[PDB]
């Protein structure tokens, strides 16, 4: 019986599984947007460094974000490992929003960087499917899926009980994404992450479409186009697909981009290049991902409202400076386009802007006049509407859990969970934060057959009799694991227990031994005719495992009939001792 | 005795008795009954007495066996089961519909090298007749798209699936069961596949879906004013197969189509690479389309112009497409001829070259679209006459005959 | 009713065609061709000068044989094939991979004769061995002469006439040719499998890999059954640790420990070798012409590369470029650039810049490094030739070594330094003997030394273990031992020798799941009932609780009579006899003999009593 014991259910998804006296904490994430009250991770719950899996989702720290910082208060030195595409983006993107938001006198954040650099440098990675040695029974296999470029899921088998942590997965790739892969084996807690459950997703042709046309008609107006995204995130599709814009309009635009360390992003991109789709691995000889053109400018100082330009916050919501500080000019006039290719919880500032504040402050009493086109794209390449059905589809949970949704939205994902009653009807509970939903899970033992069952194998095919299969082969269980059929004699020592049930019923009849030995002969053959009966040449007869003799006659009217019958077809023998109890027939 | 010797034995009486006899009176009757009462206890001649009993037809009235056997332990047999019964399918057999419900059982398999051949089962038995049962119209499609629609999951179940659908299609194909496909939204059907199963994986899948896609457009007239745009989309792929299958079954439905804007994103293959084996495919997809404004004919001009002016190797090809696009719609260039040649209302200059590979197109498109216009000399020059005279007399195959004043005959 | 048994038709030691069968697994190794034997033709060349091709004549009017100092075939080379016949390849169902070298003869069992399941194996493998087919066929195709060579393959009553070396192998089926059909059609059937995967195949019997340490993904296969440990081995070293080296923490009680892989020279040293290889190579640019290494494509080669690398602080100035003439060599080179995560744990792996394995042939490609993956027109920038030249090839008769050799044939300028060790001394420079050549042989190969060997077993205590070929004998040319320890057998396989060494009785599976029942008590053996209608879906007979055990024990006649007592029977009359004890009843007139192991009961017509008395005296034994 696994625990699940949740941790969030909108943002700073955190949630740990208690399986098998496993503790195990996926992912654990902190909130971006607070202030010395939700800076790290919720550890209140647990006052202990005892793990038994600490395995992170993707890259950015909307899933893994205390992982890294808050290791100095509890660090271990065992599950801490995590996979393989997890070890250059994590200490280059730490170092940015260390220098972005810690560097601005912040709350509460990691100050040395000894502890950061050890906690780092510790983690083992883990190859494509490798299986981790954990502790002890138990197995982390990370399969495929492109969300960030190196996410991934990890499925914990602890005893027959196999538990399925996907971070954002989603269908529907696109150059720089994958196709997910489940490997289909059938798992029974089933924790997802539901962002778009009743906002249907549409093709991405139109996608782009709109993109482009709205893309057009900013730059017919000279508007300065600033599209804020993450570092090392959703932007490379982005990017590549704005140069291909450029390349087929042939225009000379500025097209600028923020820095954010750019001299190893490239390199981190096309080194490994393994958490990616094959149209990038087919043609890896010209150069489609990195190499690029007419994008090699820097638009954090050289950014000037004086004409069209396109920008590149490196920022999801203008966090700190990136699309806060750099990008304020560029807000008030009626000219100006702020493309968001992310949708992050209701807190944080850009967002909140965007939805429903059109007239608020920046940090305090800032300028609110703010009159733009900013419209929000889909972008965010997360759990669509179609690919969580599809999996509740093709995987047939027991039990399905919600996390990482919104506030208000997720009143609506559990409707979507209603459709799931017609299609995986399921123990489908949506646990709140730091709202733990127990589980009921079969016992799955192991047993030890021996060779004799495969005899079982026999008699079940190429056979019409059924409700008997395996009538046979008792339990034999002892220190070690061991059943047989005959072999428990020889292993207990002792012999078959000559048991032979014995009657000497009476006949009222004066005529020959012959006489009425053919007739109990003639008789034995209309009841019954699927047992096979021989006559000895004495005058008696004899079942395959019942034996009729004549006992010694006397009153000569009476006739004594030995019957004799063994254990093993006892009960048949009781039939038969039910047959000569209904009378004598009145035909001779 | 052994497990391989039965196996042997049996494939030595397939080969003694279905390659030669392959007849009546014991021949082949009496070796499949052989096979079938030799049944074994676990994998022992299952496989191989099924492929024998398969490749044994009795006569033209045994299908009770394979439909109890399709509940076996070991699916490596229910592969051997359906090979065999589609060997009986090849010959005819009369197959009962009954197999279809068996059929779905073998839907959620779980396994691999079994959902491959349930598709192409579903869409032969939905082939072989759509009555006695809504009535199997438009309704094996739809699980026929969301088998194929775990196309990730599987890189051989997928493609099978759009090659058996591509033949499905010849079905009734009911509109309410197919316009809802194209979207991902479904408006019984409750499944994409086509929109989801392009941008998926590796393009051996993307071929067996454009092929089902111009296989179901070449049968029912409609249905292509809505996957145009999904045909003409799918260009940037940056793969030197989608290319020349895009061309391939752009030109198979070169028939009541229209062509307004999205000419941009299927004429741009001849500027990424030299493709000298694509361009002559690219030049006849042009020449066979129609074209919506006289917009996209100045473009596809001024496209073969710069093609001429980059690449002067292949000028009989844009010659003869220019002669089968001048011939297809001449009213299309109409309102562009005084446009096309510098020509001046009151000067009469600027004569061009003679030899010029790039005048002499402009020239042959001119006079291959002057066959069914009411006045095509008022807006000539001068000049023009005496080019027609000496372009006529000299080649046939590109110039045709026209009614011009000047002339004589 | 089978047993696991090796069908090799193959007597190579380097490479391996194995078929481990199963009761119901049916798995096959690795399957390789002979890819040294087709040498002793006419090496394939285009340009055709007049030195080869004016020759000696044939022996007793041939016309298709000529002889210039040896014997030779001016024909297709005719590749090799195993005789693979005695095993039908319809009931196979998956065929095994090796380090991206055991697919030369793949597509010759795929599209041929059966082989219509699926396959299994890695990325850095198929793709290395995909280059090499294509830059295999890319040196075949070229000046494709039609076969002249289809009269002396029979008629083998003369076949032993001609000179040794020519008539020592024997001919079966060889295809000489792909068509570029099979070869690409046969390769969109690979799944993506990386290392120690649940793939679970036949839902019984499971494969995981180790990713042993040789080269780019040389992992060893441990196809294994619920219980069994088969133990593949295709290729090991515990010397270079760069790509993942070999660990021994999953192949402890192995069975049969298939080991294919070997060194062949237990002579010399690795370090040593490198270090003549380098002194050689700066003696002969030092002062002569050009230099030639004839070697392989992408994989062992980089030790050699990153060696001649680091050797650019010795003696050697610089102005001595690296050409690398193959036509998948720009591919080969960027896959060995993505490919990184099959690297070590932490000393190669690091990802910052410092793979160790290709980052470092890309670091000093910007000082002097031209590349040119051809060699149709692209030298006529400058030629003085101050450099050394790397051609791959897969023997010496297909790739462009040999229009190289042709061209500076002449002595005492250049080298002929090799590579690889699967080669002969008289018949691969046969062509060629009538030069003055160092004729230097180099052997880099590191591959499961004897002195490696011999402690695995050591540190594994293991049984049964299988030797691939005859070589349990001194080889010639040699005067030591060279030879494996085995406790209880040595084993011996041959061309068509079907031993079964195996038994796997069933041993334990059960399909465990829901199993609730009773527990008896016992001194150590707590028996107990069990359940009919097993059901069982796929290789498992799930047997749970839902809807005849015979009998043991002795039963006692002290405690039969007190239970009869205290029941409610009376006036019973108990006796014994000179072993057993008879007891009567005098209710129904119930006699009752029990002896050692035995108890017989008679009464007269009653039933309720008697259904009385059975379950009485059944409840005082336990049941089997
Ligand atoms: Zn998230
Ligand atoms: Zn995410």
């Amino acid at each position: 019986a696994g625990q699940d014991v949740g941790r969030s259910c909108i943002l700073v998804s955190i949630a740990g599984k208690n399986v098998m006296l496993d503790c195990g904490m996926h992912m654990g994430f902190n909130d971006d947007r607070r202030f010395p009250d939700f800076s790290y991770i919720t550890q209140n719950g647990r006052l202990t460094d005892f793990l038994d899996c600490v395995i992170i989702s993707h890259f950015h720290l909307d899933h893994c974000g205390a992982l890294p910082y808050f290791s100095e208060m509890v660090g271990y030195d065992g599950p801490i490992y995590m996979t393989h595409p997890t070890q250059a983006i994590c200490p280059i993107l730490l170092e940015d929003y260390r220098k972005i938001a810690v560097d601005k006198k912040g709350e509460a954040n990691f100050f040395t960087s000894q502890m950061i650099k050890d906690c780092m440098k510790k983690v083992v990675a883990v190859h494509l499917h490798q299986t981790v040695q954990v502790d002890d029974e138990l197995e982390i296999k990370a399969y495929y899926a492109g969300h960030v470029l190196g996410a991934a899921m990890f499925q914990i088998k602890v005893g027959s009980e196999s538990v399925v942590y996907t971070g954002d997965y989603n269908m529907t790739p696109d150059r720089h994404l994958g196709a997910a892969w489940i490997d289909k084996c059938r798992p029974n807690l089933l924790i997802t992450e539901s962002t778009y459950a009743t906002t249907i997703r549409d093709s991405k042709r139109c996608r782009e479409r709109d993109f482009l046309k709205k893309v057009h008609e900013t730059v017919e107006r000279g508007g300065k186009v600033l599209i804020p995204v993450f570092a090392l995130g959703r932007a490379q599709e982005l990017c590549i697909l704005l140069e291909t814009f450029w390349e087929r309009m042939n225009l000379k635009v500025p097209i600028y981009f923020s820095t954010g360390l750019t001299e190893k992003a490239n390199h981190y991109y096309k080194l490994f290049i393994p958490w990616t789709n094959q149209k990038i691995r087919k043609t890896f000889v010209q150069r489609n991902m990195f190499e690029f053109k007419h994008i090699k400018a820097f638009d954090r100082a050289f950014a000037d409202n004086p004409g069209p330009m396109v920008v590149f916050a490196t920022p999801g919501m203008l966090h700190a400076g990136q699309s806060l500080q750099i990008f304020r000019k560029w807000a008030g006039n009626e000219k100006n386009m702020v493309i968001m290719p992310g949708y992050c919880v209701q807190g944080t500032v850009g967002h909140k802007i965007l939805s429903g504040q059109r007239k608020l402050e920046m940090e305090g009493r800032q300028v609110l006049e703010v009159k733009m086109q900013v419209e929000y794209m889909s972008f965010s390449a997360h759990a669509d509407a179609k690919g969580i059905m599809q999996l509740v589809g093709q995987a047939e949970p027991e039990s399905v859990l919600l996390v990482h949704g919104e506030a208000k939205k997720m009143e609506f994902l559990k409707q979507k969970i209603e459709q799931e009653l017609r299609v995986n009807c399921y123990m489908p509970a949506n646990g709140e934060t730091v709202t733990l939903p127990t589980s009921p899970s079969i016992p799955v033992g192991i047993s030890l057959g021996l060779l004799k069952r495969e005899m079982a194998q026999g008699l079940l095919p190429e056979a019409k009799k059924p409700r008997l299969l395996h009538g046979t082969l008792i339990m034999k269980d002892s220190n070690f694991r061991l059943v047989s059929s005959e072999q428990a004699l020889k292993e207990l020592g002792l012999a078959e227990h000559q048991l032979r049930f014995t009657c000497r019923v009476h006949l009222h009849d004066t005529r020959k031994e012959q006489e009425t030995a053919l007739r109990v002969y003639s008789h034995l053959k209309s009841v019954l005719k699927d047992h096979c009966v021989q006559h000895l040449p004495d005058g008696s007869v004899t079942v395959e495992s019942v034996l009729l003799q004549a006992a010694a006659p006397s009153d000569p009217g009476t006739k004594v009939l030995l019957v004799s019958w063994t254990y093993q077809d006892e009960e048949l023998g009781s039939f038969l001792t039910s047959l000569l109890k209904k009378g004598l027939p009145q035909a001779p | 005795k052994s497990h391989q010797v039965l196996a042997q034995l049996l494939d030595t009486l397939l080969a003694i008795g279905t390659k030669l006899p392959e007849n009546q009176a014991i021949q082949m009757r009496l070796v499949d009954v052989a096979c079938k009462h030799l049944t074994d206890t676990s994998h022992g001649v299952r496989n191989k007495c099924l492929q024998l009993l398969g490749n044994l037809g009795s006569l033209e009235k045994v299908q009770k066996i394979i439909g109890d056997y399709f509940s076996d332990q070991d699916p490596r047999v229910r592969t051997a089961a359906i090979k065999a019964m589609l060997q009986l399918h090849e010959r005819g057999l009369k197959l009962h519909q009954t197999i279809y419900n068996q059929a779905c059982k073998l839907l959620s398999d779980d396994y691999e090298q079994v959902r491959s051949a349930a598709v192409q089962l579903i869409w032969v038995v939905s082939q072989l007749y759509p009555e006695s049962i809504m009535v199997s119209d438009g309704s094996w499609v739809v699980r026929v798209q969301a088998a194929k629609l775990l196309g990730s999951m599987e890189q051989v179940s997928s493609h099978f699936l759009e090659q058996t659908l591509d033949k499905k299609l010849m079905s009734d194909l009911r509109r309410k069961r197919t316009a809802h496909e194209r979207a991902k939204e479904l408006y019984s059907g409750a499944c994409g596949a086509f929109v989801h199963g392009l941008e998926d994986e590796m393009y051996e899948v993307r071929i067996a879906a454009v092929e089902a896609l111009c296989m179901l457009a070449q049968s029912s007239p409609s249905f292509a004013e809505k996957c145009l745009d999904f045909l003409v989309d799918m260009f940037n792929d940056e793969i030197e197969e989608v290319r020349l299958q895009s061309i391939h079954t752009m030109r198979k439905i070169s028939n009541n189509i229209t062509l307004r804007e999205d000419q941009l994103d299927t004429v741009l293959a001849v500027l990424e690479d030299s493709s000298r084996d694509i361009r002559e495919a690219l030049h006849e997809l042009l020449c066979c389309t129609n074209v919506s404004t006289k917009e996209g004919i100045h473009l596809a001009l001024v496209e073969l112009l710069k093609n001429l002016t980059k690449y002067p190797t292949d000028r009989d090809s844009i010659w003869k497409c220019l002669k089968f696009l001048g011939s297809r719609h001449p009213t299309l260039v109409l309102p562009l001829v005084p446009e096309l040649l510098s020509t001046h209302p009151f000067f009469d200059t600027a004569e061009p070259d003679m030899d010029d590979p790039a005048y002499i197109a402009v020239l042959v498109l001119i006079f291959n679209a002057a066959k069914t216009c009411p006045t095509m000399p008022a807006l000539f020059s001068d000049h023009t006459f005496r080019h027609y005279a000496y372009l006529r007399d000299s080649l046939s195959h590109l110039v045709p005959a026209l009614r011009l004043p000047g002339r004589k005959l | 009713c089978l047993s696991g048994h090796p069908t090799l038709p193959c007597n190579v030691l380097k490479f391996k065609s194995t078929t481990i069968m199963l009761d119901c697994g049916l798995d096959m190794t690795s399957t390789l061709n002979f890819l040294p034997l087709p040498l002793v033709q006419s090496p394939r060349l285009s340009n055709l000068p007049g030195w080869s091709l004016k020759d000696g004549n044939a022996f007793l009017d041939k016309e298709l044989k000529e002889c210039s100092g040896h014997v030779f075939v001016d024909s297709v080379p005719e590749f090799c094939l195993p005789e693979t016949e005695l095993i039908d390849l319809s009931t196979v169902d998956v065929i095994l991979i090796s380090n991206y070298h055991c697919m030369m003869a793949l597509p010759y069992i795929t599209e041929h004769t059966g082989f219509t399941g699926t396959v299994y194996a890695t990325e850095p493998t198929v793709q290395i061995g995909r280059l090499l087919m294509e830059e295999l066929v890319n040196f075949i195709e070229r000046v494709p002469k039609a076969q002249s060579a289809s009269l002396w393959k029979n008629k083998d009553i003369q076949r032993l006439l001609p000179s040794p070396l020519k008539d020592a192998v024997e001919v079966s089926t060889w295809r000489r040719c792909y068509t570029m059909q099979e070869v690409n059609s046969a390769l969109s059937k690979i799944q993506l499998v990386g290392y120690s995967q649940k793939i679970e195949l036949f839902g019984a019997v499971q494969v995981t890999p180790l990713s042993s340490g040789y080269a780019l993904g040389s992992s060893n296969w441990i196809i294994q059954s619920h219980y069994e440990k088969v133990s593949y081995v295709s290729g090991s070293s515990l010397l270079t640790t760069h790509p993942q080296p070999m660990d021994q923490a999953s192949l402890k009680n192995s069975d049969v420990l298939v080991l294919t892989g070997l060194t062949q020279i237990p002579t010399a040293n690795p370090d040593g070798m490198v270090g003549e290889f380098c002194s050689n190579l700066a003696l002969t640019v030092r002062n002569g012409g050009n230099v030639l290494v004839p070697c392989y494509p992408s994989g062992v080669i980089y030790d050699l590369l990153e060696c001649l690398y680091q050797y650019i602080d010795s003696a050697g100035l610089s102005s001595v470029p690296l050409y690398f003439i193959s036509p998948v060599a720009n591919s080969s080179l960027e896959f060995s650039q993505i490919f990184a995560e099959w690297l070590c744990h932490n000393k190669q792996s690091k990802v910052y810049l410092p793979e160790p394995p290709f980052p470092h042939a890309e670091l000093i490609q910007t000082n002097k490094l031209k590349h040119y993956p051809s060699i149709h027109g692209d030298f006529s920038n400058d030629f003085r030739q101050p450099c050394v030249v790397f051609t791959g090839h897969p023997s010496l008769r297909f790739g462009d070594v040999v229009h190289f050799m042709e061209l500076w044939g002449k002595s005492s300028l250049n080298t002929v330094i090799f590579t690889e060790p699967d080669f002969s001394y008289l018949e691969a420079l046969a062509p060629y003997q009538p030069l003055a050549m160092k004729c230097i042989y180099c052997p880099i190969d590191t591959r499961l030394n004897f002195i490696q060997v011999s402690k695995l077993l050591k540190e594994v205590q293991p049984l049964h273990v299988v030797c691939p070929e005859q070589y349990t004998q001194p080889p010639p040319a040699q005067s030591h031992r060279m030879d494996l320890m085995i406790d209880c057998q040595p084993p011996a396989m041959s061309y068509r020798r079907a031993e079964v060494l195996a038994l796997p009785f069933k041993r334990r599976y059960e399909k465990i799941e829901i199993m609730p029942e009773l527990a008896d008590s016992l001194v150590p053996m707590e028996i107990k009932p069990g359940i009919s209608l097993a059901t069982v879906s796929a290789v498992l007979h799930t047997k749970d609780n839902k809807h005849k055990p015979l009998l043991s024990g002795s039963i006692p006649v002290e405690q039969f009579v007190q239970t009869l007592e205290k029941h409610g029977f009376s006036d019973i009359k108990v006796e014994d006899t000179a072993k057993g004890h008879i007891v009567l009843l005098q209710e129904a007139e119930t006699l009752i003999q029990i002896e050692e192991d035995s108890t017989h009961i008679i009464c007269d017509n009653d039933e309720m009593l008697r259904v009385r008395l059975r379950d009485l005296v059944l409840k005082f034994l336990q049941k089997f």
